[PDB]
């Protein structure tokens, strides 16, 4: 009965999405052909007799990344109506994606979305994968987001965004991109989750013991996290956490809706034999500064709310104990106005593992999405970066050429600045 | 989808093209007749960008070859992959410039250009959506400079919304071919300021240096140089022609490395460069590739890069690489050289990764930098011009074509201004 | 229910520890694989189903000694999280271990310790193996010791230290090392046991009849002694001696907590057939000057307290007699204020013997840890040695280079001097 629509924007979204799809397929016992040799009804619709098509829309302004899917193993899973393709790319620019190029493609996709959306009956909410630093992932997303409030509004939305790093970042004009695209995110998006590549890389190195990671290792990691959000829908545990419920729980104010994720345990195949995975230990792992998905400092931060989601062999008896222990500890700390700050989910289904996967096959797993003042400090340096770039009008002429007025920049920076103080106000 | 027609000019540019084209064919697997013999399927999905699929499965190069004399076009036909080119596209005159930009730009070139201005249109029509033009010529003489310069500005009237690349060869102080280099350079650069989007300034003096020490070649020729230069070209447009984990096309690159309107001159670089001796013993890993790349003596522009700071920096890596290995190295380099990167543009790095490598080599690196050390290249030229222009020497060849002595100082002033723009932000 | 955390610092600690581990494995019937084909719960935690991982942390600043364990037979027993490795070594220097290099590694290990310590419920106390003369075993230990009083404090600590010899010593700068590291030992360590290699060597030669001993023969000997401390925990005899109890018994004052050990019988396989091992004889053996673990003189010394721990075939009926006999004798003598000075432990479990072991398989065994004025004289010559070295500022510049201020030396020598008189005061 329940249903949810996935959207994938830009190259990053596409790249991430494939892995997720694969994971999903693995979960429900479906080969690339789309015929299974119920629970899966949410993401897959059964066409006629034994053809499982995904709830998906891949947008891209190049053909390269989309044609990668059309020629590979998952050629049979999708059809050309689902896979939209542009001509001229975003070219790592917000202005190209939103104003000039964005008019033509969005129109095509909205109809498609409607066709997909009206087919399903129980719309839970949307998922939108992209990157803030990316061209298509910023300019188009903003447009798209704006559009989606007209047709739906109250129907929920989520987005798992690749946040830019202060040290290890693979593009020069990223500062600009972030600042602009966050203007639409505050008004339209209900709750956006944030991940940083640098953070991931460290995790990959230290715990998995693979000193040569590439994007395919990160994508897999991300997919697990994604699953851990939607695992409550597709399987019937003793206690359940729907998306609306989650939203109600984690997000306190209209301005703040930027929690950060974390995932544990993540360890090698050889390390699983020695390491006795206890519940308490895994709980601890979520609160460690080393295992966070964003470059942040939990020591400075304070958790307003955070939603735990267990899957595998778990029961409430020791969960309670775990909860209590954390509360007792003073290294972890909360804001004065929130005495009780957790939302706890359980699931019987164990988390699956991919053929030739870096992660070990485990009984238990955890995913904590914490709203905090730790991520408030992350944009203070972003702003600084941005400001310097702007101060001498660097890279501005390109933007101007694409139809961006000069006041736009003023609007987006000031707003950002204003927002930074909000966290402070809340946490006083 | 996304096509790029290629233009060529001058004695050197044409030669470069001849090799470049060959190299590109080798990369995809095209033979002298044109019929495809390759095995890897991904060579055929982006064949359309540099090859029109003609009748009978015989692919043809989307090119325009220009010259003011018929001499250079003889050896291009007789050489390897001269038969692949279309007979229609060759354009040539019977007069010749005579190492004079005044003759090349106004009188001699303007009679020939109207044939090319009709030929390019057809090419444009042929492809679905053209994204930009590549151009290959010299600034030393009059033929490649005067013609190409004349052409490139008239493209901006018809096609104002397209990206414009220019692969030039500027003069050196030591290896001086002609006497009137300062003149030609001074006037040819003027038009390349406002009309171009990006330009790669190559110099032969550096190439020679690269050859003698690094490659350990006992008897270098121009062929070697051509091969080298072509490699760079191949590198920049690799992301279009093949898939990758992180793709970066031309427009993106332009956006990233050109912060201001008038400061867009780049300096190319290539790695790994290994001799027969160093092929065995050099451990080709990412860090190794990196360090070599940022050396002052490994550049193709004959300057001292360490006199000033890099405004921006980008790289295009090829072959399968781990990203934590790739993205860290750059960061490390930046950390090391905190006095050789601009401070008010923090995070100067741009990276791109392709899955299909060059045939033979495991990995490769194409370095495109933007620096304040291009002042040294221009300053010398300016000085030379001053030395020349003081006594009005070699002037009656230029004044004979209807050019006032003010018209020299108009361009000179512009050049000076351009030069100053680097010393504003240094 | 009961539990204890072992720590191994420096090369010496590592080297000692391996043998001990082997012994432990032998005791509970566990092959190197870690799966047994209860009593062992203290040192081994059962991971999942049939994987016994030890309560251990090996610290070292080189890779050589730690990678010896990773490549050998016991590769399966440990995992890389337990085995910590530095880059630059201590280089037989206290200043390198404590100030310069010690900041980076300790941080890593403390978290690890916590992870191990919070997993177990019944923390009895810590064990820390090292050498005073060693670089890492002095500089790091001192730091580590200092750290451990913050997190725990009252929870007990022990250390089995390799004391330097006046004659047979294998390093030039050892005098300095000892003097410095004893400053932290007096404040932090609850009771430290001391062994000298020279003493051991004599024992090895005379009784075992092996005139070519190496470290592997000493290590084995040490391990038995170690076991004899912890044997009361892991097995249920008629009468038991816990660590806290032992501490209460043996250690009278705040300043003095330096008892010395002894072990008997230790004899060859051929010598066991002739020699009828009686209880009385073995008791005597512990009080003989020949069988002491430190270069000392029991004839000059006076025992304040000493704790006997029997394992094997023993009953209290003749134990009492043995006790009485010693009391009656005047060659052994006590301090006036202590009329009753023994603490007696018993165990049913016989002491095991290693495959290809130098020691013979025996019924009975004894271990006496005696607090005495005999060891007070041992540092009088150490001081002299140290003083001469210092008098002309020999080897000082190296220390200075590593960030050691000149007053530190003054502090450590004076304190030591003060301490030497304390024994005298007590024994008057
Ligand atoms: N990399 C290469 N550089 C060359 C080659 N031939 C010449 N050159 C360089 O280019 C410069 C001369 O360029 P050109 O001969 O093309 C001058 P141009 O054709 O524009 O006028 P004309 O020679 O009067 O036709 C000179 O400084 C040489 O160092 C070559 O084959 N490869
Ligand atoms: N974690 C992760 N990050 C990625 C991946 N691919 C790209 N990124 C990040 O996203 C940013 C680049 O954005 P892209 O998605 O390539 O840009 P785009 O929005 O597609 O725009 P165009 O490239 O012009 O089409 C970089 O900062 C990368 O670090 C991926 O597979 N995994
Ligand atoms: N009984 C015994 N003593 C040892 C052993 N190994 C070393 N020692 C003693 O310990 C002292 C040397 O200390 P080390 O442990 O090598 O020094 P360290 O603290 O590791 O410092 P570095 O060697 O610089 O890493 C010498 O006086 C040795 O007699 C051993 O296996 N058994
Ligand atoms: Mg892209
Ligand atoms: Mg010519
Ligand atoms: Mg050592």
């Amino acid at each position: 009965m329940r249903e949810c629509i996935s959207i994938h924007v830009g190259q990053a979204g596409v790249q991430i999405g494939n892995a997720c799809w694969e994971l999903y397929c693995l979960e429900h016992g479906i080969q690339p052909d789309g015929q299974m040799p119920d629970s899966f009804n949410t993401f897959f619709s059964e066409t006629g007799a034994g053809k499982h098509v995904p709830r998906a829309v891949f947008v891209d302004l190049e053909p390269t990344v989309i044609d990668e899917v059309r020629t590979g193993t998952y050629r049979q899973l999708f059809h050309p109506e689902q896979l939209i393709t542009g001509k001229e790319d975003a070219a790592n620019n917000y202005a190209r994606g939103h104003y000039t190029i964005g008019k033509e493609i969005i129109d095509l996709v909205l109809d498609r979305i409607r066709k997909l959306a009206d087919q399903c009956t129980g719309l839970q909410g949307f998922l939108v994968f992209h990157s803030f630093g990316g061209g298509t992932g910023s300019g188009f997303t903003s447009l798209l987001m704006e559009r989606l409030s007209v047709d739906y509004g109250k129907k929920s939305k989520l987005e798992f965004s690749i946040y830019p790093a202060p040290q290890v970042s693979t593009a020069v004009v990223e500062p600009y991109n972030s600042i602009l695209t966050t203007h639409t995110t505050l008004e339209h998006s209900d709750c956006a989750f944030m991940v940083d590549n640098e953070a991931i890389y460290d995790i990959c190195r230290r715990n998995l013991d693979i000193e040569r990671p590439t994007y395919t290792n990160l994508n897999r990691l991300i997919s697990q996290i994604v699953s851990s959000i939607t695992a409550s829908l597709r399987f019937d545990g003793a206690l359940n956490v729907d998306l609306t419920e989650f939203q109600t729980n984690l997000v306190p104010y209209p301005r703040i809706h930027f929690p950060l994720a974390t995932y544990a345990p993540v360890i090698s195949a050889e390390k699983a034999y020695h390491e006795q995975l206890s519940v308490a230990e895994i709980t601890n792992a979520c609160f460690e500064p080393a295992n966070q998905m964003v470059k942040c400092d939990p020591r400075h931060g304070k958790y307003m709310a955070c939603c735990l989601l267990y899957r595998g062999d778990v029961v409430p008896k020791d969960v309670n104990a775990a909860i209590a222990t954390i509360k007792t500890k003073r290294s972890i700390q909360f804001v004065d106005w929130c005495p009780t700050g957790f939302k706890v989910g359980i699931n019987y289904q164990p988390p699956t593992v991919v053929p030739g996967g870096d992660l070990a096959k485990v009984q238990r797993a955890v995913c904590m999405l914490s709203n905090t003042t730790a991520i408030a400090e992350a944009w203070a340096r972003l702003d600084h970066k941005f400001d310097l770039m702007y101060a001498k009008r660097a890279f501005v002429h390109w933007y101007v050429g694409e139809g961006m007025e000069e006041g736009e920049f003023s609007e987006a920076r000031e707003d950002m600045a204003a927002l930074e103080k909000d966290y402070e106000e809340v946490g006083v | 989808m996304r096509e790029i027609v290629h233009i060529q000019a001058g004695q050197c540019g044409n030669q470069i093209g001849a090799k470049f084209w060959e190299v590109i064919s080798d990369e995809h697997g095209i033979d002298p007749t044109g019929t495809y013999h390759g095995d890897s399927d991904l060579q055929l999905d982006r064949i359309s960008v540099y090859y029109n699929e003609a009748t009978g499965g015989k692919y043809v190069p989307r090119a325009i070859l220009v010259d003011l004399e018929p001499g250079t076009m003889d050896s291009v036909r007789s050489g390897p992959f001269g038969q692949i080119f279309r007979p229609d596209n060759f354009v040539f005159g019977q007069s010749g410039a005579g190492n004079n930009w005044a003759k090349g730009h106004y009188t001699e070139g303007a009679e020939l250009v109207d044939s090319v201005l009709d030929v390019v249109r057809k090419e444009a029509e042929s492809c679905d959506c053209l994204q930009g033009f590549q151009l290959t010529h010299s600034l030393g003489g009059g033929t490649g400079s005067g013609m190409g310069t004349l052409l490139i500005s008239k493209i901006r009237e018809e096609y104002p919304d397209r990206i414009m690349n220019t692969f030039s060869v500027v003069p050196s102080p030591k290896v001086s071919d002609t006497v009137v280099e300062p003149y030609n350079a001074t006037l040819s650069v003027h038009q390349l300021v406002e009309n171009t989007d990006e330009t790669y300034c190559i110099d032969n003096e550096a190439l020679y240096d690269i050859c003698f020490r690094t490659l350990k070649l006992t008897t270098p020729t121009y062929g070697d140089l051509n091969h080298l230069v072509s490699a760079t070209m191949s590198g920049v447009t690799t992301c279009l022609r093949f898939p990758g984990q992180l793709n970066a096309d031309l427009r993106k690159l332009a956006v990233n490395m050109v912060p201001f309107p008038r400061l867009h001159f780049f300096m190319p670089g290539f790695a790994p460069l290994t001799s027969r001796g160093s092929q065995q013993y050099r451990a080709l890993t990412v860090p190794e590739l990196t360090q070599q790349v940022f050396d002052a003596k490994n550049m193709m522009a004959a300057c001292d890069p360490r006199h000033g700071r890099y405004l921006t920096v980008a790289a295009v890596f090829r072959g399968r690489m781990s990203m934590k290995e790739v993205d860290e190295q750059m960061l490390n380099v930046q950390n090391k050289n905190s006095s050789y990167f601009v401070e008010w543009i923090p995070n100067n790095v741009k990276t791109a990764v392709c899955d299909i490598p060059p045939r033979g080599l495991k990995m490769a690196v194409t370095f495109i930098g933007n620096s304040t050390a291009i002042q040294e290249l221009f300053k010398r030229i300016s000085e030379q011009f001053t030395a020349m222009f003081r006594r009005k020497a070699f002037l009656h060849w230029y004044t004979g074509e209807g050019m006032d002595e003010m018209e020299f100082t108009e361009a000179e002033s512009n050049m000076n201004d351009l030069v100053s723009e680097y010393q504003q932000y240094q």
